[PDB]
This record gives C-alpha cells, structure tokens and sequence, in this order.
C-alpha cells in the first residue's frame, strides 16, 4: 500500500543525506559552557580519551552518554 | 526424630510426586491429537460459555 | 516516562480525529506510518543531526510524508520542534491502541498447539465479545505447540489458561 | 500415600481461571515496575511468575511499584505478574501458639506446616476513641 512508497521515499532520503553522516569519529557540539560541553556525535570514543576542538584547544570525553558525549 | 520423620515420609511423597508429574505429561503428550483436538476445541468453547 | 508523553499526544490525535470526522483516513495513515518507522531506524538519527537546520527537516518530513494526511502532517511537525521525533513509534501505537476503544474492537492472542479452523475461531469471538462488551473481537493465533491440546486465551491483560493448567493445578493440589 | 493421592485426583476437577496479568519492566534490588495489572489494588499480594510474592505500594498512571517478598535474583524483564485478588493478609489462629513464623505467616522453623482457618488483614483500623478502657491491671 502506501507504506511500502513512504519507506521508499525515506530509503531515498537517508540516501541522499550519507554523505553528512560522517558522525562515526567527528562531533558537533551541542551545550558550551563552564569547562563542559556536551557533543553529538563521536560514535567511536573511548572513555577518558583526548578530544581536540576546532580550535586546538584539548578535552577529555568523561561521561558517554547514549545520545550525546560528556 | 518424629517430627522429622513426618517430613522424611512428606518429602518421600513429594519426590515421587515430581517424578510422576514429568510422566503423567509424557504419557499425556504421546496420546492421539486428532480427534482428541477437535474435542478440545468444542469443550474449550463450551466451557468458556459455562464460565 | 516516555509512554505517558506519547499517550498525551496520541490522545490529542484521537480527538481532533473524532472531531474532524476523516477517522479512517487518519487511521489507516498512521498504521503506514509506524510501520514505515519501524521498517527503517536510521531516519530517526537522520533528524537527529544538529547541523542540518529545522527549516531543512521540516522540508524532509513533509517531501518524504507528502501523501499523509493534514492533521497527521501537522501533529509530526509539531513533534519536530518540540525535539519528539524519537517518540513517534510509540505514539503511533498508542493512537492504533486508543482507536479500537472507539471502534470498540479488542485484540487478543490465542496460544494453540494446533491451528484452529475459521468457525470456532469465530464462535469464541463473538461469545468473549459479548462477555467483555465488544461489538466484535480480532483473534489472532499462534503455531506454539508448547501447550497439551488446547487453546489458552489472552483478553489484553487477563488471560483464559486451560491447556496444561490444569496439570499444574493437579500436581499442585496433590502436594 | 497413594491412596490419598488418588482421592485427591478423584476429588479434583479441572477448570480454567484467570490472572489479570501484567508484564514486569524494571527490576532493581528488590523493587519492579510493571505494566498491565489494571485493577490491582494498592497494597495487596501480586505474584510472579517463579512463585516469588510482592506487595503492591505505588498505583502510578502506567506502571505497578511491586515491592518484591522474597528473592529477585529469578525475576527479569517481561515476566508476568499475575494477580492474586486479596490485600495483604497473615494467616492468624491458634496454631501460631509455639511456632516460628516469617511476616507472610508462613513457619520458618521446619516443623510442618501452620494449620489455621481464617485470615486477618495486616493493616485493619485501630480501636476507636469510645472501644478503650483506662489502663488498670
């Protein structure tokens, strides 16, 4: 019926958009503030592992939450 | 000694009991189910309506 | 906490879908719907991602949800905004479980060692939808072949076990 | 004993009952939440799959809190809880006179079992204001 031409339809737009979800080692942050900060991404972290900014400036990922890093 | 012994002869009846339960249910399972089958299904129906 | 939030949103569905009058329309959509999103799990970290804008998700959902319906159309795009996409599925669920109660149809499972023909299927419906209030009732069977000759019922959360309970109920009397 | 056994199987008729049933979703040191169960009542003996009692504190909007009466080790998610039907009660007569006995009134001490006849709820109303009497023997 019409679900299986919506599947397709979001089949064809997770598609279009693979090439942005370069996630798997590289993150966006999401809140910035007093010497935290939480990033989307970063699928491939390890606990306690050095993480380099944009800016050069280090951090240490603590906390690997399910949907974001500490 | 008595009182255990009144246990002895209880957990006696319920070790055998164990047992024949696992039997009962093997002798049971290797029963027709043909029409034994179809009087389930009528007697299931016919006694949900009783209950 | 999440089942609450989805059966708030599912409610809210159901009543504009009984006030609007196109209830088939909205059902049938939503059944679509779950099981496109439960067919696929990687559009929900697709709308996810932060560097794609809300404007760019908004367009995603209504080109990949063009054929939906408007009320449904409105209702996922108010779940974008509000950070509610990984909420959907359930919501969907809920909103199918909340319409039978309209429709006054129940779903039962039925566990049976055999497979039971179309008539007595039927007759054990119309008598347990008779028993629970239903106008009708939707049987849905199963091969398990676990139980000793017999059908053991399942009316939403009270069940009609009467295979092998009553072995169990024998060994269980007799110690 | 197998002429016991066998008036016990002739005195038994078999029959189907219900459960009001519900499935159990968290289970945590001694404490499990649990869908389904839509007419437990609050404080009343809910019982597990593997025999385990528990008493129902918390009615929240989708979820049972059982309190768990025994070891939870054997209790997982998706379990069923089944519904006992009867608030929380102790097995109180005279055959307690002289026998150790756990909360749920069964003996603890392995001599037999407690042969009592009726039960008494756990929390029933105190005495009111005009049933006392002053203390004075």
């Amino acid at each position: 019926i019409r679900a299986e031409e919506i599947s397709a339809l979001i089949k064809q737009q997770i598609e279009n958009y693979e090439s942005q979800i370069q996630v798997s080692d590289v993150g966006t942050v999401i809140q910035v503030g007093d010497g935290i900060a939480r990033a989307h991404g970063l699928d491939n972290v390890m606990s306690g592992e050095l993480v380099e900014f944009a800016n050069g400036v280090m951090g240490m990922a603590l906390n690997l939450e399910e949907n974001n890093v500490g | 000694i008595e009182r255990e012994k009144e246990q002895a002869m209880a957990a006696l009846r319920e070790q055998v009991a164990s047992l024949s339960v696992l039997i009962a249910s093997k002798v049971i399972e290797k029963e027709l189910t043909e029409q034994d089958q179809r009087k389930l299904i009528e007697a299931y129906i016919k006694d949900v309506q009783e209950v | 906490n999440q089942e609450v939030i989805a059966k708030r949103y599912a409610s809210a569905l159901f009543q504009i879908a009984l006030e609007q009058g196109q209830l088939d329309r909205i059902e049938e959509d939503v059944r679509a719907v779950r099981q496109a999103l439960a067919e696929n799990g990687e559009f929900l970290s697709l709308l996810s991602y932060p560097k794609l804008s809300l404007d760019q998700k908004k367009a995603l959902i209504a080109e990949a949800f063009a054929g939906v319906s408007t009320p449904v159309q409105n209702t996922l795009l108010l779940l974008l905004e509000r950070h509610r996409f990984g909420l959907v599925p359930e919501l969907a669920e809920q909103f199918l479980a909340l319409v039978d109660d309209a429709r006054g149809i129940a779903k039962a499972v039925a566990y049976s060692a055999r497979p039971l023909t179309d008539e007595e299927l039927r007759a054990l419906s119309d008598v347990f939808a008779q028993k629970v209030g239903k106008q009708t009732l939707e049987i849905e069977n199963i091969i398990d072949p676990e139980l000793i000759g017999g059908v053991r019922l399942r009316i939403g959360n009270r069940i009609y076990d009467g295979s092998v309970s009553g072995q169990l109920e024998r060994i269980r009397r007799q110690l | 004993i197998s002429a016991l056994i066998k008036q016990q199987i002739e005195n038994y008729e078999s029959q189907i009952q219900v459960s009001d049933v519900g499935t159990v979703i968290q289970v945590g040191d001694g404490i499990a939440r649990a869908h389904g169960l839509d007419n437990v009542m609050s404080g009343e003996l809910v019982e597990f799959a593997n025999g385990v009692m528990g008493m129902a504190l918390n009615l929240e909007e989708n979820n049972v809190g059982i309190v768990i009466l025994g070891p939870y080790t054997g209790i997982k998610e998706g379990d069923e809880v089944r519904r006992t039907g009867r608030i929380m009660e102790v097995p109180v007569g005279e055959a307690l006179i002289g026998r150790v006995v756990n909360p749920l009134g069964q003996p603890v001490d392995g001599l037999g079992p407690v042969e009592t006849t009726e039960t008494r709820p756990i929390e029933s109303p105190a005495p009111g204001v005009m049933d006392r009497r002053s203390v004075h023997e």
